[PDB]
This record gives C-alpha cells, structure tokens and sequence, in this order.
C-alpha cells in the first residue's frame, strides 16, 4: 500500500515497502553503492523481508513522553508505525531519512 | 518497567552561534535539550554531573552542560554526535536495532548479548570490550539502573565502527523511589545483588577475555577517581539533599566492590 524512499546522508538507498498481511520489504537500489541503511542490512543482499515492522526502522520512532507529543500533534493511529515514521522521517537519529512515495 | 528517562523530554535545538544560547526546534537541530521532569526530581542536574563523572574516569563523553530555561529551572544539553559540520550526519544505531528488538522489548536481553553485538559489528571488539567493562562498572557505581538496549549504540565514524560516545547516563537510582534493580539487563542472570566476582571474574575474564593486568589497572583507575568524584558531586548543581543521596549510593556501591578494604 504505502512505500517510502529510504536515504542515507541524502543519497537515495532503497525502498521501504509495506505489503498486505502486515509484512514489509526493504529493497536496495542498484545505483546505490554506499554505506548500508543498517549494519544488519548489508548491501550484500538487495532484498530484506520482515513479518513485522522492521526493528531498524522501529528504532527510529520516538518513545515515552516524546511519543505522546507526536500523537498529540498529528492525527495518526497509536500503532501506525510506518505512518509515524513518515511523519518524523525528514529528521531521525543517525544518517537515514525516510520520505513517502507520493 | 517504570523508567526515569521515559518521563523526560528530549528537545531538538540549534546553537545560535552569535549569542551563547539555544533555540528549540522541531526538526534539523544539532543539540538535545532535556528540561526538568514533573515526575522525577533534578534529572537535568543529575544527568549533567553523571556525564561529567563518566568523563573523569576516561569514558568518551560529548559536550554537555546546563542552561537556564524560562521558568528559572535548569535544563540539560548534549551536543549530538550524529551531527557534524554543515548538515552532515554520522551513522548511529542502538543495540535494540542491531539485535532485532524494539521499544517494547528493549529490556528483554542480557549483558552477554550486548557483548555479542560488539563482537559482531565493532571494528576492534577487544578494544570495545575494555570500554564496555569500564562503562558497566561506572553504571553500577553511580546507580544507573536503566542501561537497556536502546542506551547502547554503535557509531560509524572515520570508517571505524565502535561504541558511541556516552549519552543518557544518569543516577536513576536516587531519582526514583522504589528502585527494583541494579542492572537493567542481567549479567550472569542477575539484575540485583551483583558481586565483585560477577564483574571481575565472570564478566571481565570469562565473557570479555580481558587480561588480569588490564582488569587490575581499570580497578585502580576507579579507586583513584573516587576522591575527585566526591569533590565533583559536592560542587554540582544537585540540591544538598540529592548530593547526599548520590554520595551515599556511591559509597555503598564502592564498598560492595571492596574499594575501601
Ligand atoms: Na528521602
């Protein structure tokens, strides 16, 4: 349904894509030959499948009181992890950014 | 569990270079500001002095300090180490991300698994094991009982992957009333009533593979720093009452590792 550009230090690295059944997929770009999105996702493999929201991307979301501030500001479901990541995706910890496809 | 750090804000901020002051922003900041919590007392002053104690024992600690917020209370700041130069970033990943856990399961791990993450991903694991030993002893001595998986991170800097500079180091024991544990993640299956042999024999020798000379030297460093730690706490911005709690816990933890025998 929803797909998103994942970039590393501004360079587009791949697509985080949400599939039906609550599963997710990350696919690297051929053209991308820079540092991995995560040390758990080396460029060695180009496709990564997940039965739940991938822990790397879940680890970019806010916690505690700052999560409640996010849910006070946006009309978003408490567990829409992908939607929340799109909301904060322009600036998160580390070198990765996330921008929604259309 | 009820975590002290969950009830405190982490505000993005820019340093206005021409003045000596911070501007809070929603995005695109280079500093984090942590103001007072309404749930737990003195968290900014507690974090500021704890991070300074860590620096005094030789852990890698970024720029940090205190500033006055609008309401006369003190607010803590830290210079982000994933932000450098002009709009440049460094890769940074916490151990929940690296071990496949999430925010809900960030306590569902162990110090043994923390070691395994370092062995898998760090450029020089044996060097980072020395750092982890010092960090774990430090957190035990200053009552930091909230080192869960998201409080360990690996940074990629200068093409080397290592344990990141310190962040979020706090004496969470004195900040909260009915403290449940000493370690957030078990060591040898233990989160309370840890002993000297847990740290110096099982942890340092069996699990980290450190040589006895290296262990002895690190212990001596801690012995030597206690007078300066006592002095720094006395001069901190903690209240007198919170200073006494901090010193009393430090002495108890020191005594438990036979520092004064
Ligand atoms: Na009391």
């Amino acid at each position: 349904m929803r797909k998103a550009y994942v970039s590393v230090s501004g360079i587009k690295a791949g697509i985080l894509e949400e599939l039906q059944g609550g599963t997710y997929q990350f696919t690297y770009f051929e053209d991308y030959h820079g540092a991995p999105v995560s040390l758990t996702m080396p460029l060695k493999n180009k496709v990564y499948d997940f039965d739940v929201f991938p822990p790397f991307f879940e680890g970019l979301l806010p916690e505690g009181i700052m999560l409640e501030a996010l849910l006070r500001k946006y009309k978003i479901d408490k567990n829409d992890y992908f939607g929340q990541l799109i909301l904060v995706g322009q600036d998160v910890v580390g070198a990765v950014t996330i921008e929604e496809i259309r | 569990k009820m975590s002290v750090q969950g009830v405190q804000k982490k505000l993005s901020a820019k340093l206005k270079i021409k003045e000596g002051c911070f501007e809070i922003v929603d995005q695109y900041g280079q500093y984090i500001l942590k103001p007072q919590s309404d749930i737990y007392p003195e968290l900014p002053e507690n974090e500021a002095i704890t991070m300074t104690l860590a620096k005094t024992i030789g852990l890698e600690v970024p720029v940090h300090g205190l500033v006055y917020s609008k309401d006369n209370s003190l607010t803590y700041f830290i210079k982000r180490f994933d932000r450098i130069g002009h709009n440049k970033k460094l890769a940074l990943e916490d151990f929940a991300q690296l071990s496949g856990e999430d925010r809900h399961t960030k306590y569902k791990s162990s110090m043994e698994k923390v070691i395994a993450v370092i062995e898998q991903f760090c450029t020089f694991p044996k060097i980072e094991f020395v750092k982890l030993f010092k960090l774990t002893l430090f957190n035990f001595l200053v009552g930091n009982e909230d080192m869960h998986l998201k409080n360990f991170s690996l940074i990629t800097k200068d093409r080397k992957i290592s344990i990141s500079p310190a962040y979020d180091l706090l004496n969470s024991t004195i900040a909260q009333k009915n403290t449940k544990e000493e370690l957030a993640l078990p060591l040898k299956g233990k989160k309370n009533n840890l002993t000297k042999s847990d740290f110096l024999k099982y942890f340092a020798i069996e699990k980290l593979g450190l040589n006895q000379n290296v262990i002895d030297g690190i212990v001596q460093e801690f012995h030597q720093v206690i007078p300066k730690w006592q002095e720094l706490i006395g001069f901190s911005f903690l209240s007198q009452e919170m200073q006494e709690k901090y010193l009393e816990l430090l002495e108890q933890r020191c005594k438990r590792l036979n520092f004064f025998d």
